[PDB]
């Protein structure tokens, strides 16, 4: 999985 | 029961990530240490995305 954290929801 | 639905579209930002369309029905493999991105297969391959944008269906 990717390192950084995913964008917050809308 | 691993069978999802996409609540937003997300843009795939590379590093084996997978961009998903609102309405977008997705198998779930699993998820990451955190819970924070979740691998998954759609029509248009696998990869990871986020969590909260996907959602059980049925």
């Amino acid at each position: 999985a990717p390192t950084y954290p995913p964008p917050p929801p809308p | 029961p691993n069978l999802f639905v996409a609540l937003y579209d997300f843009v795939a930002s590379g590093d084996n990530t997978l961009s998903i369309t609102k309405g977008e029905k997705l198998r779930v493999l699993g998820y990451n240490h955190n819970g924070e991105w979740c691998e998954a297969q759609t029509k248009n391959g696998q990869g990871w995305v986020p969590s909260n944008y996907i959602t059980p269906v049925n």
